[PDB]
């Protein structure tokens, strides 16, 4: 995936931060299957500010 | 001192002074023209 | 496991009060009944709307006749202006004589309701006018029911 | 670890008794009963009310339902690393080892216990409910 | 070995976290994203138990808390004396009181509120007050408006020196922990300085300054005539002129002949039929008395010489066969938590202000008092509602430490243990004697009015039809009548004209008279009793169930509020302390609001009114009206209703504005104590998405309220609206029928 | 409820005749309640009295009866399960372990009520009270005086 | 009783058994996350639906949800 630090927008329809773009922290080089992390700036209705994602589920935007 | 003044620019404050200044300014305008219908 | 709700197997076997009270609650939501198939959810509908006209014209047959009994119909015809209707005589071993009194005063010899109903108005209007046709179209109203 | 045993003979803690004792479900449908054993002896907080205290070693008490067990197990095990388990007593006093079971409680993990009640998918992955109409009892498009 | 004990600079005087919201919460100070974080903000300021655990640390902070409290209260005492002084007809009104009437408040000449500006005499225009500063102020011997502001001048001073204070003991010297708990001196100090020198100083201006120019003023001497407190003081020849004791001096007293002083230390009982007042000499006996009696009491518990009591020592000497360990550790718990003495604190006090209440419309003790109806059920009513409060309170808090700070190890087999044993035999019994209650009482009234409007009187329950007789009442009130003539053979009278007796009345106005006692009065008092057995059931099961409960065993850890547990086991919606306060406050509300009603009532029906004999406002149709509900509805409300629903035009349109406002607000907190906040939330998002179309959208997240915020937002609103509303009826009623 | 009430209000004034004052009360709401409910509100209430009774008292009667209805729904609305259902279980216990009670036992296990099922008892309290005391009013009203 | 399922978005962060009070939960080992554990419910008939796990679950879409059912003497957890 895109290097850390960069900058992502999410699309998974269920996520709370939808159609939003977030900060990769990082992307795990194995297999998982989720293995992109993507800080926030606008904590969910639960307190979380970081989601983890599939490759396929961002744009790097 | 300096934190004092932040202090005073904090939120309800600020509110409380310009609500004040504004039911002043309209008081003042009821006073001196008492009972304004039209125009 | 008791047959309470029957429809519902599960609540059916509820060894709590809500067995009663949800088995009450759910009883005609036919799409949530069980082996619940399109023809069959259409023939009870069609036995549901046939329960539903008997019941109007229960209701309108009834009131025809409890006028047609009680009433002060064929008075009221004559003057349409300080005759006022009877709705249905009053029946109470509870009542004092103040109460019988005040009561009887209002349609003739015994305490009455006024019907408020507008089905003397409309009657009349359509060309009702003795107790004998009003006997027949409830009885008429009941057969089809 | 090997499955323990009941032993119904084991000293009950120093108790003055409370309501919330004895019902008769034990004698309708089902019933329960814990066990442990101390380090020292020591006073403690019965999680139905009252005071009591833990003899130095083995303890056994009754409990209704199951998470008054739960409770005094998660009290016992934080306040002085203390490891209980219980067992559901039937109407017909068939033994049944409530507690311990994996040997190790599931707060870690261990090979043995098999992935149960999973969806290896995720959850908006699922169906309208327009497609599971028509059943003999009403189903959640969630189970499939 | 008991002594002084503190420490230096505890804590700087510095603007930093000033700037530094939230900064006693290391959780909040760490700043806001979302709206809830202002409302946690206002809500655990002064959560002092949850801020840190330091009991030194809370200490210093509640006593400043209370420094600043009292400054608060010395300020508004200087205010109300200021607007007595500047903005009153008061002179006029110690001219002639029977016709001024007092009036403080003025409005100012703009787009209209003029109109209220109410002639109330004394060529003087404004608003009427209740509070009675007048008829106080008359009683204490102020004369010259000069002295109302002297008075509010040295309030002020007094409100300042409280707050310098509190900042001092929380900044610079702050003292320690044993000397907080040094309460075997605290007790002593409060009973012997406080109370003891409080009513001899009393007793002391009663005497030279209140009892001579009272004296006077009765006499009906022109006021400013009267001569002033300094000369009173100084000419000795005066005082001998008006009682001849003064002029011996002390050498009576002091040779133990305290006869010859009874001139002004008397005994009388009754009334002073000028005033309506009671007889200052007698007040002035008691309070001397009061005196004496707390001084010698402040005299108990040693402190550095053996002599005196230990109190966890007499604590434990008293145990007892039926009861195992008795009272030990309670000395523990109280020298150790603030919250136990605040609930019981509260609970007293809360009794004690409904005492005050009753005692003060029994007997009026200031002078033309009894005059003012309105001035009277006002003081009542307000006292009441404060009480009612306060002992709600004490529950709330009751129960709060219960769950916070209990712990089980210290006490083994206690009072408290056992209790907590057989709470639930304790909850059924009691759930059991209010159901009772219930049925009785309330299905008489409904009997009643069901006999009525069948058309069968004959079989309804009144003081004509099948009756019921408060015989006890009667039989008390018929002893306490006759107790002069043998139980104190040395009392002149009755010490209540209630017990029976002759009519005092002063200017065409009736001040007391022996009130009768009705199968309505029986009824009525039953039903009080109901209720108030049904709150407190209510917060007795919201204390004895704070820790666990047969459903929630582990409710102890989940803090003291809190929303639910979810729907499990069934739903378990409104299982907090918090909210067992919650609903017990409502029917606090419920049953005051009746009790009030009882007191107007009877009051307006059977006591007042005007000597032609006498005149009662409704004439007495109380003891016929006050047994059905709907003669209740309309013969007392809907009829009453009248001056409130018609007083436009006058300066009394404020009050019907006011009972519309008051309907309005209550039905509003509806809403609020019906509603969910998910439904709030979801709008609140379509609304997001409306303002970020066009970019608006605010960096603070917007959320609906939390589950308990809405509750109590809901019961705030809903109380303030009724209340409001039957203030503003009574105020208008009382005012234009007196 | 607002609809009825205004349409109620402009008739009465027209076959009464002052319709001015309809047209004059009728902008303030101070003049709508006073003047159509308290005004209107004298026969009801006195359709008996510690006097005697007339044709009216059984509807000053439903009026209460509503009001009744009305005020006891709120409980329901306003109270939850979980304060009932600790409440149910002391009784239980009382109800069993009391001697010679326990003889009898019941088959259907008590518990407080479903949130939806409390919540849809409540509202049906709620309205049914409104209902019924608005229609007595109403009626009482318009037959007692034409 | 009350239905259960977890989906492959089980991070294995335990906090569901975590919170359990009726050990409807335990930790299996799985594959799909770096803590190489799925939680697993192998005991639906003793939870009574409380929501405590669903509260815990840090996955965004949640991971792992419960669904209410019918009732029993052992399900509802009524003492008596
Ligand atoms: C929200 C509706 C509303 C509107 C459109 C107006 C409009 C007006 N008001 Mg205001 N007014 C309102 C509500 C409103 N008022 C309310 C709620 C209050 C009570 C707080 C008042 C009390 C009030 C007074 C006391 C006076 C006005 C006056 C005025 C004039 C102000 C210029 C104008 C006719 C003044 C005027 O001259 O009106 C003709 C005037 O005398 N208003
Ligand atoms: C469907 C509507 C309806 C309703 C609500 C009632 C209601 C009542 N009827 Mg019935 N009644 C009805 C239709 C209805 N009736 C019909 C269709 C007939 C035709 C046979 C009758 C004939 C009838 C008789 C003959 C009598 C009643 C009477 C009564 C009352 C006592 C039973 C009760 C108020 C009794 C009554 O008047 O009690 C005061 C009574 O004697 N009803
Ligand atoms: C106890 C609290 C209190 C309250 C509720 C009020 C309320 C009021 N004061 Mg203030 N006032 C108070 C204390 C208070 N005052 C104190 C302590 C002082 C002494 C500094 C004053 C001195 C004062 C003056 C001198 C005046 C007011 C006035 C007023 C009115 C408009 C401001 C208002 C009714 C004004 C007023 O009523 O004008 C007619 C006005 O002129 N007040
Ligand atoms: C303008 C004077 C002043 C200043 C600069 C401060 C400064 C401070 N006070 Mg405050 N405080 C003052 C007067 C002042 N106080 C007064 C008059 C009192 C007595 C009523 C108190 C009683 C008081 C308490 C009880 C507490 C503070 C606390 C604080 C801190 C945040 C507010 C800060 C050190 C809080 C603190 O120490 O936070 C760490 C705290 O607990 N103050
Ligand atoms: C035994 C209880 C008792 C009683 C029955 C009264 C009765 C009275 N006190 Mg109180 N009073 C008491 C104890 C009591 N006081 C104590 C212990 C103190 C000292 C702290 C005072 C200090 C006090 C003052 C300073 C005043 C009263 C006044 C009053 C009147 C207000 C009611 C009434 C005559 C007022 C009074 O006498 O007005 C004429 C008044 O101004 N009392
Ligand atoms: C508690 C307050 C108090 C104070 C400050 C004073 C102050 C005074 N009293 Mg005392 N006095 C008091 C209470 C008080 N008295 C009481 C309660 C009594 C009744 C026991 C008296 C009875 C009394 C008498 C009879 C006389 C004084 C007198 C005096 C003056 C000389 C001593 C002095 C101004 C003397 C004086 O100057 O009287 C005018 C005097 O002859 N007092
Ligand atoms: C003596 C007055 C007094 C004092 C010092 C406190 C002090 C406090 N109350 Mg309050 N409280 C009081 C009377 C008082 N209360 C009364 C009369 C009531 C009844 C309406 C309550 C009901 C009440 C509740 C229900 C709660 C507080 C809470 C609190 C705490 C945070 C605010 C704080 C310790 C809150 C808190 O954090 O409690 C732990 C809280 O939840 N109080
Ligand atoms: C809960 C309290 C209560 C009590 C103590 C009474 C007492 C009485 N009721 Mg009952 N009654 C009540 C509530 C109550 N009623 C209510 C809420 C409705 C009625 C309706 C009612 C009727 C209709 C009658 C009674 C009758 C009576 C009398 C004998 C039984 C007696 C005066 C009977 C009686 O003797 O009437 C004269 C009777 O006929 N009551
Ligand atoms: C109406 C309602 C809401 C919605 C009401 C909310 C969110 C409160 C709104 C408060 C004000 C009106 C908005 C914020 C005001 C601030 C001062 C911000 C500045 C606003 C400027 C205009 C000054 C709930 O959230 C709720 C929650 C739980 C039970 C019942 C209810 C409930 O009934
Ligand atoms: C009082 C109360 C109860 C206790 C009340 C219960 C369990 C029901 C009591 C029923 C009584 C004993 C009899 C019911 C009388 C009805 C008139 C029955 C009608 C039957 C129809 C078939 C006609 C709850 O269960 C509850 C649940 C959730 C929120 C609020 C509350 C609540 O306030
Ligand atoms: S949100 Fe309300 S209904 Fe839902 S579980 Fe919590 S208290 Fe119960
Ligand atoms: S609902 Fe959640 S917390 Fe309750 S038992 Fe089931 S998994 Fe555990
Ligand atoms: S579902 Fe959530 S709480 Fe449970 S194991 Fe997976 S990540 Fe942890």
């Amino acid at each position: 995936g895109p290097k850390r630090g960069s900058l992502v927008k999410i699309l998974r329809p269920e996520s709370y931060w939808f159609n939003q773009v977030g900060k990769v922290v990082s992307v795990d080089q194995s297999g998982v299957r989720y293995p992109v992390v993507v800080r926030f700036e606008n904590q969910n209705y639960a307190g979380v500010t970081t989601n983890n994602y599939a490759l396929d589920e961002v744009v790097a935007a | 001192m300096k934190d004092f003044t932040t202090y005073l620019s904090t939120a309800p404050v600020i509110a409380t002074i310009w609500f004040t200044f504004t039911a002043g300014l309209l008081i003042e305008i009821n006073r001196y023209f008492p009972d304004p219908l039209v125009f | 496991t008791k047959l309470f709700p029957k429809f519902s197997q599960g609540l059916a076997q509820d060894p709590t009060t809500r067995r009663i009270w949800y088995g009450l609650a759910m009883a005609h939501d036919f799409e949530s009944h069980d082996g619940m198939t399109e023809e069959n959810l259409y023939q009870k509908i069609f036995a549901s709307h046939f329960g539903q006209l008997s019941i109007i014209f229960l209701w309108t047959s009834g009131n025809l006749f409890h006028v047609a009994w009680q009433g002060n119909f064929e008075q009221w015809v004559t003057d349409p202006v300080h005759i006022r209707p009877i709705a249905h005589a009053i029946w109470d071993p509870h009542f004092g004589q103040p109460a019988v009194e005040a009561f009887t005063r209002g349609g003739a010899s015994g305490p009455v309701n006024i019907s408020t109903s507008g089905v003397y108005q409309w009657w009349y209007t359509i060309g009702m006018r003795t107790n004998q046709d009003l006997y027949v179209g409830s009885v008429f109203l009941a057969l089809v029911s | 670890w090997t499955v323990p045993t009941l032993n119904p003979d084991t000293p009950s803690p120093i108790f003055g008794g409370s309501t919330g004792g004895l019902l008769r479900k034990a004698q309708t449908e089902e019933f329960y009963v814990i066990t442990w054993e101390a380090k020292k002896e020591q006073i403690f907080e019965m999680p139905t009310g009252g005071a009591a205290i833990m003899r130095q070693g083995p303890n056994l008490l009754k409990f209704g339902k199951k998470e008054q067990c739960l409770a005094l197990t998660t009290q016992l095990r934080n306040k002085f690393k203390l490891t209980p388990c219980f067992y559901r007593v039937f109407p017909d006093g068939k033994v049944q080892y409530l507690h311990p079971a994996d040997g190790v409680y599931p707060e870690k993990v261990n090979a043995g216990r098999v992935g149960a009640n999973q969806n290896m998918r995720r959850i908006g992955q699922n169906v309208n409910p327009i497609k599971v109409k028509f059943s003999g009892r009403m189903m959640s498009p969630a189970e499939i | 070995k008991v002594k002084i004990a503190v420490d230096r600079n505890p804590v700087e005087t510095s603007f930093e976290k000033w700037a530094k919201p939230g900064h006693f919460s290391r959780t909040l100070s760490k700043g806001p994203n979302t709206t809830t974080w202002i409302w946690n903000l206002h809500a655990d300021a002064h959560d002092f138990d949850s801020h840190t655990s330091d009991l030194e640390e809370i200490s210093r902070k509640v006593f400043s808390a209370h420094f600043g409290q009292l400054g608060i209260i010395f300020i508004w005492l200087s205010g109300m004396y200021f607007h007595g002084a500047r903005f009153s007809n008061y002179e006029a009104w110690l001219s002639d009181p029977t016709h001024i009437k007092p009036s403080a408040q003025v409005v100012w000449p703009i787009v209209g509120q003029e109109i209220l500006n109410g002639d109330v005499g004394g060529g003087f225009q404004g608003i009427q007050i209740t509070s009675g500063f007048f008829q106080l102020w008359r009683a204490s011997g102020i004369t010259s408006e000069l002295q109302l502001y002297t008075t509010a001048i040295g309030g002020l001073v007094m409100a300042a020196a409280m707050f310098f204070a509190g900042w001092f003991h929380y900044h610079k010297a702050a003292p320690k922990l044993e000397w907080f708990q040094n309460v075997e001196s605290m007790l002593n100090h409060h009973l012997g300085g406080l109370l003891g020198l409080g009513s001899l100083a009393w007793a002391g201006h009663q005497i030279h300054v209140s009892l001579p120019v009272n004296k006077l003023l009765d006499a009906g001497v022109d006021p400013k005539e009267i001569p002033l407190p300094h000369d009173l003081l100084l000419n000795r020849a005066i005082m001998a002129d008006l009682y001849p004791s003064f002029a011996k001096g002390i050498a009576p007293f002091f040779t133990l002949n305290w006869s010859e002083y009874s001139d002004f230390l008397t005994f009388k009982g009754g009334l002073n039929p000028v005033t309506g007042g009671l007889w200052l000499s007698d007040t002035a006996h008691h309070h001397v008395a009061i005196a004496v009696l707390f001084l010698v009491a402040g005299h108990m518990y040693r402190t550095n010489w053996g002599i005196g009591h230990s109190m966890k020592e007499i604590l434990e000497a008293h145990r007892g066969p039926f009861t195992g360990e008795g009272h030990v550790g309670l000395y523990e718990i109280l020298t150790t938590s603030w919250h136990a003495q605040l609930a019981i604190n509260l609970a007293l006090f809360g009794s004690l202000s409904i005492i005050v209440a009753h005692h003060m419309y029994a007997m009026p003790p200031y002078p033309y008092l009894a005059t003012d109806y309105g001035t009277q059920l006002s003081l009542f009513t307000h006292h009441t509602w404060i009480g009612g409060f306060c002992i709600v309170g004490a529950g709330a808090h009751a129960a709060i430490f219960m769950v916070r700070d209990y712990d089980p190890t210290n006490n083994y087999n206690n009072l408290l243990d056992r209790v907590i044993r057989h709470r639930d035999a304790i909850i059924s019994h009691l759930n059991w004697v209010c159901i009772f209650l219930g049925f009785h009482s309330f299905g008489l009234y409904i009997h009643n009015d069901t006999m009525s409007a069948l058309g069968r009187p004959q079989d309804m329950f009144s003081d004509t039809a099948i009756q019921l007789q408060p015989v006890f009442a009667q039989w008390i009130q018929n002893t306490h009548f006759l107790a002069p003539q043998l139980t104190a053979p040395n009392a002149l009278a009755a010490t209540s004209l209630t017990w029976g007796g002759d009519l005092v009345a002063v200017g065409g106005k009736v001040a007391m008279m022996p009130i009768s006692l009705g199968t309505s009065d029986f009824m009525v008092h039953h039903i009080h009793a109901f209720t108030i057995h049904v709150t407190v059931l209510i917060l007795l099961k919201g204390v004895l169930f704070a820790r666990s409960s047969r459903l929630i065993p582990d409710k102890a850890n989940l803090g003291f509020r809190f929303p639910c547990d979810g729907p499990g086991r069934g739903g378990t919606c409104q299982v907090s302390a918090w909210d067992h306060v919650f609903l017990g406050l409502f029917w606090m509300y419920n049953s005051l609001s009746i009790v009030i009603f009882h007191f107007s009532w009877k009051m307006q029906s059977d006591v007042w009114g005007t000597v032609t004999g006498v005149s009662h406002i409704t004439g007495g149709n109380f003891a016929q009206s006050a047994n059905t509900i709907n003669g209740w509805l309309r013969d007392f409300l809907w009829a009453q209703s009248s001056q409130v629903i018609q007083s436009y035009g006058s300066a009394l349109s404020a009050y019907g504005l006011i009972f519309l406002g008051a309907h309005f607000v209550w039905a509003f907190s509806l809403m609020f104590l019906f509603s969910g906040r998910g439904y709030w939330q979801e709008l609140i998002e379509s609304i997001v998405w409306a303002h970020n179309k066009l970019k608006v959208a605010p960096a603070i997240q917007p959320r609906a309220l939390s589950i308990t915020q809405g509750r109590a937002v809901g019961v705030a609103h809903y109380l303030l609206g009724g209340i409001a509303t039957t203030w503003s009826f009574f105020l208008a009623r009382i005012i234009s029928v007196g | 409820g607002w609809v009825t009430f205004y349409w109620h209000w402009k008739h009465l004034t027209l076959w009464q005749g002052n319709v001015a004052q309809f047209d004059e009360s009728s902008t303030y709401l101070m003049g709508w309640l006073r003047d159509y409910l308290w005004l209107n509100s004298s026969q009801l209430i006195n359709g008996y009295n510690p006097f005697g009774m007339n044709s009216l008292s059984v509807w000053a009667w439903t009026f209460l009866f509503g009001h009744l209805i009305y005020a006891t729904g709120f409980m329901f609305l306003i109270s939850w399960r979980g304060y009932w259902q600790e409440l149910i279980e002391t009784l239980v216990w009382a109800h069993e372990k009391t001697p010679l009670a326990n003889l009898v036992y019941w088959k259907d296990k008590p518990v407080a009520l479903s949130i939806v099922q409390a919540r849809l008892v409540g509202l049906a309290h709620f309205s049914v009270g409104y209902i019924f005391t608005y229609a007595a009013f109403l009626i009482a009203s318009t037959s007692g005086r034409f | 009783a009350h239905i259960v399922k977890i989906y492959d978005t089980c991070i294995g962060c335990t906090q569901c058994v975590r919170a359990c009070p009726l050990d409807v939960l335990e930790m299996v080992p799985w594959d799909g996350c770096k803590a190489s554990q799925m939680a697993s419910a192998p005991r639906t008939e003793d939870c009574v639906g409380c929501k405590r796990c669903e509260t815990a679950c840090p996955t965004d879409f949640l991971s792992v949800r419960v669904y209410l059912g019918s009732e029993s003497t052992r399900s509802m957890g009524l003492s008596y």
